[PDB]
């Protein structure tokens, strides 16, 4: 999981 | 005569001011949940109701995982912003 | 009548702007897995009968340039308009590969007085991008 | 586990950044149009669809009048902001 | 299940904050005809079976004070919650008779972790107030 | 008509  | 900002629809992946989650191999939570509901309901439900389904899915079935405590176990809620004047059906 | 007329010759255009790689100098990290979203959205809107157009890694300039042109086109035989933005962002801002673009700017190209061909038709904007840095800790 | 911002609904009288109109004797355009649609449709339509009706009414049937050119003949479009997870019926 | 459970013993509370007269020093003009809205909303939500509470001309302090208290109440037997704000405002701001209150502030009193009695239930905020100073000139 |  990563963030935008 | 009608407003110039009318007949617009902004379907945001997350709420105002928040981060948005994306998975390296699966894609963003919002998009994969939007395409899934479009496939199953585009021919059965009005558009505002479909996006609501997408809200429940993202809100319900997703939760981030990270070794970084600050970002671990975080949730997300999409935000619908409608200025539409009528109901929208893809059929 | 209480529902949008969707019987026009064509459902309309579906512009997907998919930004994955940003200029090193912007400090913005790569958005992995975004290709999956763009491929998915492309297949979904194809079966909904929208003319889809994928554009990848556009600069702020090109984004505006594309919107400006897409608006000047004639949408008389098109039922609606869909624009999908996949990228980094902040409240009211979406990132071009080389810098930010404020939403309002590209949105205005399609408002009543500007894009008369779409007047009265549904203009939909789907955005996959950050709107700030708050995190939701959930409950129960 | 669900988002903390989930299950919220903000029904704004006007779009983001704009003024909102109110009539000295009749009331605000938004409220009088909201109460009218609730009365006729609360027992027939889902809530998101009712507000859409309210959008069309305010957008369609209202236009300001003023001796001040800057404020004369102005329109308004309500803004729905949903983070609801399900459909809402008052019955 | 795909619709909100509305069969709880009671439909819930409906708080209408109706501000018509502001302190001279705020420079804010009187909101004439707002009483008509509050009377109308009161009658409409009464027939929808909501316990309605009209509060008039509250100071910023009292507005927050009211929200804080309304949230601490038990909403276990209530299906939903409705809050109606009639007043002056700007983007994310609503005016108390003596000054501004930022929406987010009073909204947080009802979010998941805070108002556990409403968790999973629909919290609706109806706002009649300005969100800036732009004017829509319309078209066609 | 007036504004809010």
């Amino acid at each position: 999981d990563e963030v935008x | 005569k009608i407003p110039v900002e009318a007949d617009f629809l902004y379907a945001y992946s997350t709420a105002p001011g928040y981060y948005s989650w994306r998975n390296s191999k699966d894609g963003s939570w919002f998009i994969q949940s939007l395409c899934a509901m479009l496939k199953q309901y585009a021919d059965k439900l009005e558009f505002m109701h479909i996006l609501t389904r997408v809200n429940r899915k993202v809100a319900t079935e997703f939760e981030s995982f990270s070794f970084d405590a600050t970002f671990h176990a975080k949730k997300q809620i999409p935000c619908i912003v409608s200025m539409l004047t009528k109901e929208l059906y893809f059929y | 009548d209480n529902s949008y007329k969707m019987d026009y010759p064509e459902m309309g255009l579906c512009i997907i702007i998919n930004n994955k790689n940003f200029h090193k100098s912007t400090g913005m990290t790569s958005r992995s897995g975004t290709d999956v979203d763009a491929a998915n959205l492309r297949e979904t809107f194809r079966n909904l009968k929208y003319e889809v157009r994928n554009k990848n890694d556009l600069t702020r300039e090109e984004i505006v340039e594309l919107m400006r042109d897409v608006s000047k086109e004639d949408h008389s035989k098109r039922s609606s308009f869909v624009c999908v933005l996949l990228s980094h962002g902040e409240e009211g801002i979406i990132f071009g590969t080389n810098g930010p673009v404020d939403l309002k700017k590209i949105t205005n190209f399609f408002r009543g007085d500007r894009c008369r061909s779409l007047t009265g038709k549904p203009k939909l904007f789907i955005i996959q991008a950050c709107r700030g840095t708050e995190l939701d800790c959930g409950i129960e």
